[PDB]
């Protein structure tokens, strides 16, 4: 389950965060990643953290901007997202995946899907 | 030839001298009829001829009565995939496998389609069953067509499905008393059976008590293990075999040699295409023809066996070969003829790093068989030929040092894309 969405001025900022102890259940090594759908598009992966070391990993289009965290204690993912464009809008999944390889899952190797958080960036 | 036994075993069917034999110590006598096909690794073929059969005859003239309410049955089975153009009559023609009945009163284990069947009849005739489905709708079963272990329990309450040590069924038989179950056991098809039909099984064995779930686990293990190497479906990996490859992390990806590099590139596997709305598959038959050679009595893969990993290339025979100067985390395999140079290494160890029963192995590339030197293991891996946008990349035939420190790590990550298994044509399987 995804929070923390909303209406963001641009360029603002936004923490979303999701309780992923969901979700992984049924993994012992895996990716958390962030996957974004804006209205009219196809699902776009922005970023990932394993499991295992904590490696991160981001899209080019959100690079320098997104930075994805995890609290381990609490299993909870944050996704600080920061100069938010209208480029941005669009519901956010966090979604959980096998650690197979040394990449981000696409978005079709996700197993998991939270509910997904709509987040909105206006302007004009 | 078993694997725990704390007294409650009273059957025990295994091969010898090219027969079954009941080993459990109660002597029961087993006919095998002539259309049965038996071999050295315990398996038995029920096929759809009249012949085709095994009486066991339980031995009556013990005065000990070893089975009341509490007994168990196992054994690892292996059930041929639908034809495609059958559905129908797969769907909807239920046939016994097993029948153990005396007076009106006894077992059976029967098959209807994806469906394995449990029947109680207890001594007033009073019926009651237990079953479990498997899925034909995934791109890749665990169950079709590939070995897999039953164990069926029951008590005063409740008749239990395990499969691979885990509970799957379960049904109240409260209202049923008990079974009489010393009559003959006929392992026989019988059905309305299409003539193409056949089952085999393996390790068929009886306990007059309920088995835990923690024996049944522990006998999935050790009848689980062996000192080779499984293919797929779950039999000895050999050499010299074609074999497609798969890739357990990585499912519906498939191995092809690039026209224009001599790279393998990682494709998509096709799926059922014909409209039937009850299955679903991923074609198994795709990608290059694969074929292990011996690195040097008999023509098994053993672990730590060093291999040549070949494949054809149209009718000549092409080999895997790393190049020795990678820099990189994980780098292409070259896929050329087969050749001798000191710029590429051509040995790999095939491995089995899971600690748990499996059919996945892994492939060690190293710098000689001598070395305690590891370059690398053989995976997929991702590259972003574009810019890195997650949805938009092309994955690659890979020889990788990231996957060296990932399969140390415990319990063993079964989802690595090094880990791979290997799927002979198999007439069980039609695409």
């Amino acid at each position: 389950v995804e929070s923390g969405g909303g209406l963001v001025q641009a360029g603002g900022s936004l923490r979303l965060s999701c309780a992923a102890s969901i979700l992984t259940y049924d993994l012992d090594y895996y990716y958390i990643g962030w996957v974004r759908q804006a209205p009219g598009k196809e699902r776009e992966g922005v970023s990932c953290i394993s499991s295992t070391d904590g490696a991160t990993y981001y899209a080019d289009s959100v690079k320098g901007r997104f930075t994805i965290s995890r609290n381990n204690a609490k299993n909870t993912v944050y996704l600080q997202m920061n100069n938010l464009k209208p480029e941005d809008t669009a519901i956010y999944y966090c979604a959980a995946a096998p650690l197979a390889g040394r990449y981000c899952p696409a978005s079709h190797e996700y197993g998991y899907w939270g509910q997904g958080t709509q987040v909105t960036v206006s302007s004009a | 030839l078993g694997s725990e036994i704390l007294n409650n075993i009273i059957l025990n069917l295994r091969y010898k001298d090219n027969n079954l034999i009941d080993l459990s110590g109660y002597g029961a006598k087993v006919e095998v009829y002539d259309g049965v096909e038996l071999n050295d690794k315990n398996q038995f073929k029920l096929t759809s001829s009249a012949n085709s059969k095994i009486r066991v005859t339980q031995n009556q003239n013990i005065i000990f009565n070893s089975v009341f309410l509490d007994f168990s049955v196992s054994f690892w089975i292996r059930i041929p995939k639908y034809k495609n153009d059958g559905i129908q009559n797969y769907i909807h023609n239920e046939y016994t496998i097993i029948n153990c009945m005396k007076n009106n009163s006894g077992w059976k284990i029967s098959i209807r389609g994806n469906r394995i069947i449990w029947t109680l009849i207890d001594i007033n005739g009073k019926t009651k069953s237990v079953f479990f489905e498997y899925n034909i709708r995934e791109d890749i079963s665990e169950y079709i067509n590939r070995w897999f272990f039953v164990t069926i329990t029951n008590n005063l309450n409740n008749a239990k499905i395990y499969i691979n040590g885990k509970l799957e069924s379960n049904t109240d038989i409260k209202d049923i008393r008990e079974v009489i179950a010393n009559g003959e056991i006929i392992f026989k098809l019988d059905g309305d059976i299409d003539r193409t039909q056949f089952i085999w099984m393996k390790y068929f064995s009886i306990f007059n008590t309920e088995l835990s779930q923690s024996n049944i686990e522990e006998r999935y293990k050790i009848q689980s293990y062996s000192e080779y190497l499984k293919d797929f479906w779950g039999n000895p990996l050999m050499y010299n075999k074609e074999y497609y490859m798969f890739n357990a992390g990585n499912k519906n990806s498939y191995i092809k040699l690039k026209k224009d590099s001599p790279v393998g590139e990682i494709l998509t596997r096709s799926k059922y295409n014909q409209n039937s709305k009850y299955i679903n598959y991923r074609d198994l038959y795709i990608g290059e023809k694969f074929i292990i050679r011996r690195k040097s009595n008999d023509d098994i893969v053993r672990k730590e066996d060093y291999i040549y990993l070949d494949f054809f290339n149209l009718n000549q025979e092409w080999r895997v070969y790393t190049y020795k100067y990678f820099k990189k985390e994980e780098e292409k395999l070259f896929l050329a003829p087969i050749s001798d140079s000191d710029e590429f290494y051509n040995t790999i160890q095939i491995k089995e790093y899971d600690e748990q029963p499996t059919y996945s192995c892994q492939l060690l590339f190293k710098k000689d068989e001598e070395s305690t030197d590891e370059i690398g293991l053989i995976g997929i891996h991702r590259f972003y030929e574009s810019g890195i946008v997650f949805e938009e990349y092309k994955d690659y035939f890979c020889i990788s040092k990231w996957y060296l420190k990932e399969v140390k790590r415990k319990p063993y990550n079964l989802k690595l894309g090094c880990n791979w298994q290997f799927i002979p044509k198999d007439e069980g399987w039609t695409e």
